[PDB]
């Protein structure tokens, strides 16, 4: 597996009212937020766009860790299609194009960086002049452009996990929600969006 | 699963967030105040809440994530850009093919080229045999544009195709010239806004920039890598151990402050260790920034097995051949020309032609010069010349433009040797560019010098951190630092108070995450937990008084006095060596004369003096020499290293003593009296003796 | 001809010296430092540090192990009543 | 009853091995998709003197040099394969 | 139930897995503080009489 | 040579792989005396029966 | 308990703990110094 990340969240709900796990468990009680846009960095965490939530119910569900405190789970139980050994959280700045007014747009075919000495649009021989280089704009000393954040994460070969679970640890095979005598008596009908 | 008392099937959120209640920024620290409220059946666990900061940092222009630089890395260090200048001469390239040249400049195909960005530096001919032209054209810089090398050179576009002139607005000049006197090249002349932002000149021909055709010769060098970031597990960013900005936990009917300080405890170390006491520091977890420091152990100590250079490299002509003469074919005693063949062939004789590289020697010294040599005691360093360098030895400019000789860590360096070189053995080893922990904590702020950030800070107390707190409601407060100095990490340790760093807290918030406990337990739980008999007990894990002892400069003998107490339960001594200039005075909320920003020992760990210790004479009532009764081979004192002239008692083929070495063997893993052999690994964890004990030799000329 | 050189290095860690009357770990609370000579009556203690000498300011710096603990009690909500003690070094 | 890849110097205690890649040989070739080369110290190499001429009939100008060297075309270069060389 | 960084040739054990430096790229640059050359075979090259 | 192959030469099967300079353990041991010819060594040699 | 053994030891002239040389590593390998000769 590897586009884990392109989940943004997921909604469940019984007999089409009843939305689980509800009882105003989540900070967004309604659904599950996997990751927020910078819109909403207040909740995220590890210092990526995931959210607290998804990182707690990812925690708890695959160690139980996550009530009395966050840490590295023992590595004899963070196996190689488990969500921490996989979780990749990134970060890096682009030049702001709004608020760096000496801003230009160059495409591939006009970016110059070692003319002279590689290659034009391909990977034959040299070619060109040595010349100043005009890409990329640097991010780093006293003339450093404006920039601007992005942060995302990269979680492969495993699987999102959303235990029915009351308090989503792992308690036993036979969840205790899975015994409530509440799907047990009676059907219901599922939605998930 | 159980299905009964163990969650609550009432409404309860999980995670609570608290806004301060007060906050108060000031010259140098954060102050923020919550009111941490515990529901009615309700318990937390302390070791679940932690500090959400938002805010934004500026770590300054001696910020540099990478070696090497960004721009024309391939060029040769000492290669000019085609240039002018007056003495007006010029020196430039031509790489672009045309059809004919006229007043309007080059014919392109009846099409010219737009001065603006054509010709393209770029583009050139695309074949290694091409045909002279007979009409090129090319760009160049006017001699009012600073002269620089190539490698390190650059200029932001002016306009979307990548053109660099200077806007006005773009100001292209045509300069035309020949050996009828038609124009047979053209250079498009343009001013550049002309910069070196990771590099700085290796060589200059001499003072003051003024463009000449010496300064053709100046070669570029890259800037020293500087990694900066937030400490590993947010070391510094918390006030710990300092009375005057001491933590507060109360109740808001107690009054009383829980947590009750003392300069004296280290709660930073003790930290450190405790987390390699329980688990593996070689795993990363940004959600602390736990990312420990560490170092390239080739690079501590130096194994020279030389390089594999058996085989001859070299590099040849694009054509394959390179000198070739023409050549007629002839038929047959008596020859005659073939008119079947042209008239000139181009033929070489013998081997192709040649130029030849030792790659591995190469590779080798590279990595020589840019790990150990740029990091050589500054007293080894000089001066540059034709070149400002700042007064301010804390300073990155002062770092970066002092120049080592190759030649002090040459590839034939004590060859055949396993051997950390003697003038680095009392470098911090962790101040380095090749400090994975260091390295991944910058990364994950980012490549750029400004950063808005968001973290989670953990509470590392013993005292408070793993409290099952009861219903109620407490006070939480506590204080941050806002010194760069303290709460930034360079790999180079230059004064970033200096090198303009900065950093603003603009929010704080507490978060705690509740067990959805079953109100009836909870209940259950708390009533127990009000028994004093089952009053909750924590340790502090470092568990000793700290003290720190002047050692002045090359003094060896020192004396400390412990005036009469008492000592029962007394647990032992445990000791290292710290420099003064890596140490802050944490004595004060802020200290004036801290410039310096690599790791600290002290609060982190990354101890690396403990091979400058001879001997430990312990004494009480001065008299009873401690642990006498004749136990050691040197009764009298702790021997930790002999001199050449005591070999006889030392070990495992180095200067340490028998002595020591079973001393530490046995206080670190109970080995000693039934045989010597390396402890379980479990055991031997990263900051114990066996696996940092590192035995070296080498022979040098008699 | 030659002279040979021997040398080691031992970074991150903690030169160790156990108040114990073997050096071995048989508990967190030593025999030593349960012994009635350390306990009945009180004593001076000199240590003397021999080491290499370094052409700049250093410091020595010496981790005396005891105990720092603290006994938490929470009789009402709303309280929290700690008893701290360190010993021996206390407060 | 241990770990014999870790080292104890004081009974010369390191057990003999040898590279895994040197006795089972595993060949994927080499990563050589780009051309290397190297460059004349002055980036161009070859160079021609020309004087520069001003506008149909074209004269000298007298405000440059005589002569100015100038290259015509790319620049000299060698070439080499440096991952084939390394392997 | 094991580990399966390890291979066994008899089930054509041998995960699929990818190098960590090419999923995520980790650009630290080049330490090229020192220039390489290569020269003439003779050691001199342009010589005169 | 046998490219795109994990295959040891026919000819290396039956040659002693440790004495090889890649031998980890005899190159430390070695380093361990020093770098030089000449060594004044000190030891300390186990009991093994 | 172990034997504690103190002696001198001589590898020999083909005792040689590095690959290359530690001579002019960066010349070509056909490379001369500067020489004359008889001819």
């Amino acid at each position: 597996f590897y586009l884990n990340h392109t989940f943004k969240k997921v909604a469940i709900t019984f007999d089409s009212s009843v939305s689980w796990p509800g009882n105003d468990r989540l900070l967004t009680p309604n659904e599950f937020e996997i990751k927020r846009s910078v819109d909403g960095e207040g909740y995220n965490v590890a210092q990526c766009n995931m959210t607290k939530d998804w990182f707690l119910v990812q925690m708890l569900a695959n160690y139980n860790i996550g009530y009395q405190g966050f840490y590295i789970p023992e590595s004899y139980k963070d196996r190689m299609y488990s969500f921490f050994r996989n979780f990749q959280p990134m970060s890096r700045q682009v030049v702001d194009d709004t608020k760096y007014k000496e801003y230009q747009q160059v495409g591939i075919l006009h970016q110059h960086n070692n003319s002279g000495f590689v290659g034009y649009l391909a990977p034959t021989m040299r070619e060109g002049q040595a010349y100043p280089a005009n890409v990329p704009y640097p991010l780093i000393g006293k003339t450093a452009v404006d920039s601007i954040t992005q942060k995302k994460f990269l979680c492969d070969r495993t699987l999102w996990r959303i235990p029915f679970s009351s308090n989503f640890m792992s308690m036993g095979a036979l969840t205790d929600l899975g015994q409530n005598l509440l799907y047990a008596n009676s059907a219901h009908a599922l939605d998930m969006t | 699963a159980p299905t009964h008392d163990v969650t609550t099937d009432r409404s309860q959120r999980l995670t609570l967030r608290f806004i301060p209640v007060d906050r108060e920024d000031t010259a140098y620290s954060y102050k923020a105040r919550f009111t941490l409220a515990v529901g009615d059946n309700r318990v937390l666990d302390m070791a679940s809440t932690y500090f959400d900061i938002r805010g934004v940092l500026d770590r300054g222009p001696t910020f540099k994530p990478y070696s090497g630089t960004a721009y024309n890395a391939l060029a040769p260090k000492g290669a000019p850009n085609s240039c002018e200048w007056e003495q007006t001469h010029v020196y430039a390239q031509a790489p672009l093919s045309g059809e004919t040249i006229t007043k309007s400049g080059l014919q392109i195909g009846p099409v010219y080229a737009d001065p603006s960005y054509q010709p393209e530096p770029q583009i050139g001919e695309s074949q290694w045999n091409e045909a002279d032209a007979n009409a090129a054209g090319g760009r160049v810089l006017k001699k009012t544009t600073p002269m620089k090398p190539c490698y390190g050179s650059y200029a932001r576009p002016t306009n979307p195709f990548g053109g660099q002139s200077v806007l006005v607005l773009p100001k292209v000049d045509l300069q035309f010239f020949s050996n009828a006197t038609k124009p047979k090249v053209v250079l498009y002349s343009e001013d550049v806004n002309m910069e070196t932002p990771d590099t700085h000149l290796s060589y200059k021909p001499g003072k003051g920039d003024e463009n000449s055709k010496a300064m053709l010769g100046q070669q570029s060098m890259p800037n020293r890598p500087n990694y900066i970031a937030f400490r590993d597990n947010f070391i510094g960013l918390m006030y710990y151990n300092s009375t005057g900005n001491m933590g507060v936990l109360a109740g808001q009917a107690s009054q009383l402050n829980a947590v009750v300080d003392l300069q004296d405890r280290n709660t930073e170390l003790s930290y450190q260790l405790l987390l390699d006491s329980i688990g593996d520091r070689t795993r990363y977890f940004s959600m602390w920034n736990q990312a420990v420091d560490s170092y390239d152990p080739d690079v501590r100590i130096i194994e020279n097995h030389g390089t594999e250079d058996e085989l001859p490299n070299y590099c040849f002509p694009l054509g394959g051949i390179g000198v070739t003469d023409t050549y007629q074919a002839i038929k047959a005693t008596t020859w005659t020309k073939d008119e079947t063949f042209a008239t000139r062939n181009e033929i070489g004789v013998g081997n192709n032609f040649a130029m030849e590289i030792n790659l591995n020697a190469n590779l080798w010294r590279n990595f020589l010069y840019s790990n150990i040599a740029l990091y050589l005691p500054d007293k080894l360093k000089y001066n540059p010349t034709n070149v400002e360098i700042s007064d301010n030895p804390n300073t990155y400019d002062y770092m970066n433009k002092r120049v080592v000789a190759p030649g002090l860590v040459d590839c034939y360096i004590n060859l055949g040797a396993r051997w950390s070189l003697d003038y680095m053995d009392n470098v911090n080893p962790f101040n380095h560019h090749r400090n994975a922990g260091l390295r991944y904590r910058s990364m994950l702020l980012g490549n750029g010098r400004y950063v808005p950030f968001h973290i989670q800070v953990p509470q590392k107390f013993f005292a408070i951190k793993n409290l099952l707190l009861l219903p109620g409601s407490y006070t939480y407060e506590w204080n941050f630092r806002k010194d760069v100095n303290m709460v930034l990490q360079s790999s180079l340790g230059n004064d970033l108070r200096v090198d303009g760093a900065s950093i603003k807290f603009d929010s704080i918030c507490l978060y705690a995450t509740f067990f959805p406990m079953a109100h009836n337990t909870a209940s259950t739980l708390e009533a127990m937990l009000r028994n004093d008999t089952n009053d909750q007990s924590f340790n502090d894990y470092l568990s000793a008084a700290n003290m720190l002892y002047p050692i002045p400069a090359n003094a060896t003998n020192v004396p400390i006095s412990i005036p009469s107490r008492n000592w029962a339960a007394f647990r032992g001594w445990a000791f290292t060596r710290l420099k003064t200039k890596e140490t802050p005075s944490l004595g004060s909320g802020y200290d004036p004369y801290y410039t310096y920003s690599g790791s600290i020992p002290y609060l982190d760990g990354t101890f690396y003096l403990n091979h400058t210790f001879k001997k430990v004479a312990i004494t009480f009532d001065s008299s009873v020499s401690w642990p006498g009764n004749d136990r050691l081979l040197t009764p009298n004192e702790f021997e930790i290293k002999r001199s050449v002239d005591g070999e006889g008692y030392n070990v495992a083929q180095c200067n340490m003593t028998k002595d020591w070495f079973l001393v530490q063997m046995l206080a670190n893993y109970n080995i000693g009296y039934q045989g010597f052999y390396i402890p379980e690994s479990y055991k031997d964890r990263m900051y114990s003796f066996f696996r940092n004990f590192q035995p070296m030799s080498r022979q040098v000329v008699d | 001809d030659s002279i040979t050189q021997k040398k080691f290095l031992c970074d991150r860690t903690l030169w160790r010296i156990p108040f114990s009357s073997n050096f071995m770990s048989m508990g967190a609370l030593t025999d030593l430092g349960q012994n009635l000579l350390y306990a009945n009556s009180a004593h001076a203690l000199d240590m003397t540090f021999e080491v290499d000498p370094m052409d700049e300011p250093t410091l020595l710096y010496v981790l005396f192990e005891v105990f720092d603990v603290v006994r938490v009690h929470q009789p009402h909500r709303g309280v929290i009543e700690t008893v701290y003690l360190r010993t021996p070094f206390s407060a």
